[PDB]
């Protein structure tokens, strides 16, 4: 981190050099509030999880693929045939629809096809794997720092992006809970109480979802996308829009869950806004 | 204590 | 012959079986040796889930081969 | 892309340029100063890593061991004997890369790199391949061959270009494929080790800029096996490294048959080789 | 105690060792049971390679644990 | 040989 001999426009263009190398739809940067050039320039963008020491990665020996049609992928009309859907143990509907959007009735866990499946990459049940489709604008908010807004229309259920970063153990995460400014990038992989144990930190590496700001009335939510259905320790943290989003609307998600029956000031301005995200 | 959380799968997240 | 079934925990169960033992028989043996009901067993070999009707020989499972057991869950 | 309506030359070229702009890493450009062909095939998706298929067993992390060079200060290159990742190397142990990040001239065909289990950072000098493409590559149209790739910047000997990516498939699936015998193919056998020659990378439907590299009997780049799971040898990165200094806009070409043997004098198949080299064998296999 | 060794080709070997045993002794036992020279052996546990002079107890390898055997590259 | 691209093997190196 030198960035002292770099000017305003030089720093902004360096950050945009980082952005233009991001895989997929373009990610851009605008500032309509203050004269800050860009977010921290030490940050490096990554396209997938960066596991660290002491993080047991998914063992592929416990992974099993379906044998649905290789041409058209698995058919959403016949979910019983799909072997990698026999783990939900319910009416057993595919998480997505024909249009690739998650269903409004689908639960919080997504079971997707893996390498062992015979279906192609165009399979209807590989939405998170295919990657981002929405161009996102990183913009300076007025009371929350940087944030992300969408540029094109996104219907409810549309996939957005994965929360990426360094996957670290509970010990390493407990060592780096320095939040030295109301600044936190720790996302606990606490979707399953029986596994947990891991946390994705976006402080130094991560995705554009790292700029997603908390809201007590969000428009997007987080889903656990699973490719090795056996393992529940490491999995994709996919962001899906649960509300219809117009262009230029900031993408926000709740930093916690419903938790019913069980900086520090929140500047989201919601009707149900408790003054702290505590997250 | 202050970390982003999926909130657990215990609620359906609908 | 002998085969080994590995759990996500790291437990290694030893089974005495034959190539003609059905996957149902293997699940019953797993139940006897560990108390895991067959309905919540998921035996996996070579990236594919083992089916009840077939035998170990059908899946080309020889001696001292390794099967992997995923305990089925419903509500996460 | 349900293009029920005809896409013109301009629209096809623009769609391919948009795809190139969406590739991860530095920019990739498209040039055709030969004919009216708008672009390479649009029925393609660039991928930033291997896509494994059914029947291919992926690398097992239990057979992978990291190194503990964080106590040295992050995998010092002057102290390679202290790195666990170099255990399976020779007795004169040395990292593949030099101080400036280029593969050394005496480096073997196998590059053992650090992995998730190591205690170093992504800035570890033994993680060159994992950092990805660094040069701006231009897809151009060759005179006699199809599409080729060149570098807009100077590529000194030992520079890392990119990886050969695509679908990793079994020999059985590659045999159900290989209809591409009737005259372009994107099949690259993962055959660095005859003890672990099982899979093949097909860059037909999915792959990387490297799938546009052409063959030459006098190559300027060659293949290295970049291995992160040192216990596994059926799946590994097919990294490209420049074997001689490459002037700007010079076409990046590698030998499809790899490094030729030295003992057997005797020991076409697809096309007449039109690489134009003075030593051109005239028989390209692949 | 009883421990397990998992090989690349899918075979799983059982071994009778002690916490006092050295990894060189474990490689010698693997040789005696499978015919693999100790110098051409890499034992891996919990993401770490096991050094020859050290003992199993130093790696906290308790009973019924599973080591992973990697055969060294010689060619080049 | 086979009409596919190959590494060339272990013992031979870049030349
Ligand atoms: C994961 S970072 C992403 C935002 C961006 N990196 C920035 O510069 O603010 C989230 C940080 O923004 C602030 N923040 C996020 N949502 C907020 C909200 N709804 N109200 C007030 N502050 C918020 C918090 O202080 C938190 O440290
Ligand atoms: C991986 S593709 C090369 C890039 C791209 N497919 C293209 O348009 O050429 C390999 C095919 O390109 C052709 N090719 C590659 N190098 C050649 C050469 N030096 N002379 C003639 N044809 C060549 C061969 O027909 C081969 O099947
Ligand atoms: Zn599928
Ligand atoms: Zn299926
Ligand atoms: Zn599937
Ligand atoms: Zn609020
Ligand atoms: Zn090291
Ligand atoms: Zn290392
Ligand atoms: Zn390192
Ligand atoms: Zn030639």
């Amino acid at each position: 981190d030198s960035y002292t001999h770099l000017s305003f426009y030089e720093k902004r263009e360096l950050f945009r050099k980082k952005l233009r190398e991001i895989e997929g739809p373009e990610v851009t940067l605008v500032n309509e509030v203050d004269d800050e050039p860009c977010p921290s320039l030490d940050f490096q963008f990554i396209s997938q999880y960066r596991l660290t020491q002491g993080v047991i990665p998914p063992d592929p020996n416990f992974q099993s693929g379906c044998n649905c049609s290789s041409l058209g992928g698995c058919d959403l009309n016949n979910p019983s045939r799909c072997e990698c859907l026999d783990d939900l143990d319910e009416p057993t509907h595919f998480a997505y629809d024909a249009q690739g959007r998650v269903r409004a009735d689908t639960g919080a866990v997504i079971y997707e096809c893996n390498s062992f499946c015979s279906c192609s990459m165009e399979c209807p049940n590989r939405v998170v794997q295919r990657g981002r489709t929405l161009p996102l604008e990183i913009f300076k908010t007025k009371e929350k720092g940087w944030g992300v807004r969408s540029l094109r229309f996104a219907p409810a259920g549309t996939f957005i992006t994965c929360y990426l970063g360094e996957v670290i153990t509970s010990a390493e995460a407990a060592k780096r809970d320095k939040n030295d400014d109301g600044i936190t990038y720790l996302f606990d992989l606490d979707m399953f109480d029986d596994a947990s144990e891991y946390t994705v930190d976006a402080q130094n590496y991560g995705d554009v979802s790292r700029f997603f700001n908390h809201s007590c009335s969000p428009n997007i939510a987080i889903y656990s996308a699973v490719r090795n259905h056996g393992f529940r320790t490491i999995y994709d943290l996919a962001f899906f829009a649960i509300k219809d989003i117009q262009p230029l609307e900031e993408l926000t998600f709740d930093y916690a869950g419903a938790k019913d029956f069980s900086r520090r000031q929140c500047k989201c301005g919601s009707a149900n806004c408790r003054g702290w995200l505590f997250g | 204590t202050a970390r982003l959380s999926t909130g657990g799968c215990a609620p359906r997240k609908q | 012959m002998q085969i080994f079934v590995k759990t996500l925990t790291g437990k290694t169960i030893t089974l005495e079986v034959e190539p003609s033992d059905t996957i149902e028989n293997v699940k019953a043996k797993i139940q006897d040796k560990e108390g895991i009901p067959p309905d919540q067993q998921r035996l996996i070999f070579a990236g594919k889930q083992l089916e009840d009707g077939r035998t170990l020989s059908d899946y080309n499972i020889q001696k001292e081969s390794t099967l992997h057991l995923v305990l089925r869950l419903r509500g996460c």
